[PDB]
RNA sequence: CCAUCUAUAAUUUUGAAUAAAAAUUUUGCCGUUGCUAUGGC
């Protein structure tokens, strides 16, 4: 989960970076297969 | 006073895991400033990585000795349950196989002493010829 | 008379229990029953039950002891402890904890449980999980006793420290939850144990501990401020190093989350009077190598104008010099050019330090000399275009 | 002979915690 | 190295006093023998 409670956005932002970066790799391969 | 020792020890232990080199818990101001600045460079040069390696190895040796102690002790214990089971005919499938392996193990070993067949083929020829004369017995 | 017989009486229990042949050794006999499959499980339970009584009895005597008889009991106790596996020991001792009505005996039982695991490996992962659930469950019950509370907190610290990651997550997240609550405990002993766990818990959880970030850093900064005021505490030095060492732990595990509150972190390092300089200087080396330098450079200016410039503390000033100098040789050329206006703004403040400095000439002269060499480093590693306006 | 003589001469943690608890 | 600046030490003010504070300026080891001197390795 991405927590937005008692955190500044720079904390909130990066925790998006980790998930988004990791999901980018799996997202890219899925796009290639569906194409 | 137990709390003092316990409080020190938890702090003492945690220091090592994160800060190995730092010592443990137990005049002109210009002098003080320079000494701290000199302290900055020398600690930067400290070979902390070597310090971690020594602590790891010392602990690694201690655990390894105990694991061997457990291993040796269990192997001894594993033998008696076989002895009592064998004497009482309480052998399971497993025991009847390990002993069967021992039957194999010893039997293969004695073959090396028993010597090969081809020499027996010639040795027996030499053997019988010695015997007939010394016993004689033709008469 | 009576005591001499008791001295002789415990010589027996040592002699028989002493592990001096398969058949003589008590310890070996136990294992064969456990190893033997046809052994009745009820018989195994009796071994576990009889032992909880045996272990409790020896602890009772040791608790209620006479130096020569005290040591013999430990020989008896040591022989006792090695009789049965870690596996059956935990099963036979965990349910004695709740039953035991003496704070002393419970105090003793927690200590022995740890040392069973001080030399174990991954084979105890299922067992430790049982232990952690039990120890956590006992926490509300034993909050009244500080010593029992302190030690049990210490035990999880060793066990979270050792193969804590292999432990199932809910225990880790649960354990972090209990520690944060216990940080507010009035007893300094409960605190220092609470901080130590969170270090290990945060060390293992890492980013996953972010959910607890509001419940650790902001309180910890507040605790440090209270720490300065209450200088009479005998455990002030241990309390302070825990707070610093708490930041040090997470300065390696969550640098960028701590980036925003880095200013409070540096504030703790500067004014932590009790802690040794080496510890404070050491954790500084962690900050530079782990947290982005540009944000530090922005922060160094604010802390200097606010507190350090008026602090009149030699240690704080010296360490600030160490921090600020440390950044400049390590900061990149691109970062240096971008962050130049703040540094020069700080540099002017540093130059004006002589006006407000309450120290003697010798220190200020030395301080300026440090201020000048670093400035030479910073102006180098830049281009004309950025500097010409600044000049 | 004495000159020879001089030449001849020339050539547990829990237990600690348990004990510590008994003190207090 | 010299000078300068600090440090250490000494006289002085408030001060029962602590305290601050201006101010100024015989052995490596082991004994014996006094309150200083010499025996052994």
């Amino acid at each position: 989960e991405i927590t937005v409670d008692g955190l500044d956005a720079n904390q909130v932002w990066w925790q998006v970076k980790l998930v988004l970066d990791s999901i980018d790799g799996d997202l890219i391969q899925g796009i290639q297969e569906l194409k | 006073q137990t709390s003092k020792y316990q409080a020190t020890s938890v702090v003492n232990g945690l220091l090592s895991n994160l800060l190995p080199g730092v010592p443990k818990i137990r005049g002109s101001k210009a002098q003080l400033i320079d000494r701290n600045l000199k302290k900055r460079v020398q600690l930067q040069n400290r070979d902390v990585h070597k310090i971690k390696k020594k602590c790891k190895l010392v602990k690694k040796k201690k655990v390894k000795k105990h694991k061997l102690d457990k291993e040796q002790l269990e192997q001894l214990a594993k033998h008696q349950v076989l002895k009592k089971h064998q004497h009482e005919g309480t052998l399971t499938d497993h025991e009847r196989k390990y002993l069967n392996k021992l039957i194999k193990r010893n039997s293969q070993n004695l073959r090396s002493w028993d010597l090969e067949e081809e020499v027996r083929d010639e040795l027996e020829d030499i053997q019988q010829s010695i015997l007939k004369d010394t016993v004689s017995t033709a008469n | 008379e009576f005591l001499t017989f008791m001295n002789n009486t415990f010589e027996f229990i040592n002699k028989i229990t002493e592990e001096t042949d398969v058949r003589r050794n008590l310890r070996l006999k136990v294992y064969s029953v456990l190893l033997d499959e046809t052994s009745d499980k009820k018989l195994i339970r009796n071994i576990r039950e009889e032992f909880g009584t045996l272990l409790e009895g020896v602890l009772f005597f040791i608790n209620s002891v006479t130096t020569e008889i005290k040591e013999i009991l430990f020989k008896v106790l040591g022989n006792v402890l090695q009789i049965l596996p870690v596996d059956e020991f935990v099963n036979a001792v965990l349910p004695l904890l709740s039953t035991s009505t003496n704070e002393d005996i419970r105090y003793h039982l927690t200590l022995v449980i740890g040392s069973k695991f001080e030399l174990e490996g991954s084979e105890a992962i299922p067992i430790v999980n049982n232990v952690m659930k039990v120890l956590l469950d006992r926490m509300p019950l034993e909050s009244k006793s500080v010593v029992i509370s302190q030690v049990i907190l210490n035990t999880m610290t060793a066990l979270v420290s050792k193969y804590g990651k292999k432990l199932e997550g809910s225990i880790l997240t649960q354990a972090l939850t209990l520690a944060t609550e216990k940080v507010s405990s009035d007893m300094t002993e409960v605190k220092i144990s609470s901080l130590a766990l969170i270090t290990n818990c945060v060390q293992v959880l890492g980013v996953k501990s972010i959910a607890f970030y509001p419940k650790i850093v902001p309180p910890s900064i507040k605790l440090f401020d209270a720490s300065l005021a209450d200088s009479s505490n005998p455990l002030k030095e241990q309390l302070q190093v825990a707070i610093l060492l708490l930041f040090a732990g997470l300065i390696k595990r969550i640098p960028s989350f701590l980036m925003s509150n880095i200013l409070d972190v540096l504030h703790v390092i500067y004014f932590s009077r009790e802690v040794d300089s080496s510890i404070r200087l050491s954790v500084i080396s962690l900050i530079i190598e782990n947290i982005d330098l540009k944000e530090v450079l922005k922060v160094l200016f604010r802390i200097w104008s606010t507190e350090i410039a008026t602090s009149n503390d030699t240690v704080a000033v010296s360490l600030f010099l160490s921090t600020l100098e440390s950044t400049v040789e390590n900061i990149d050329k691109k970062s240096a050019t971008s962050q130049s206006p703040i540094f020069f703004k700080l540099l002017l403040s540093l130059f004006e330090f002589r006006s407000i400095s309450s120290f003697d000439n010798n220190t200020i002269s030395r301080i300026e000399a440090s201020v000048h060499e670093i400035s030479n480093s910073y102006v180098l590693k830049m281009n004309d275009k950025v500097f010409r306006p600044l000049f | 002979k004495k000159q020879v003589e001089q030449r001849l001469e020339f050539y547990l943690a829990i237990q600690e915690a348990m004990e510590l608890y008994n003190k207090d």
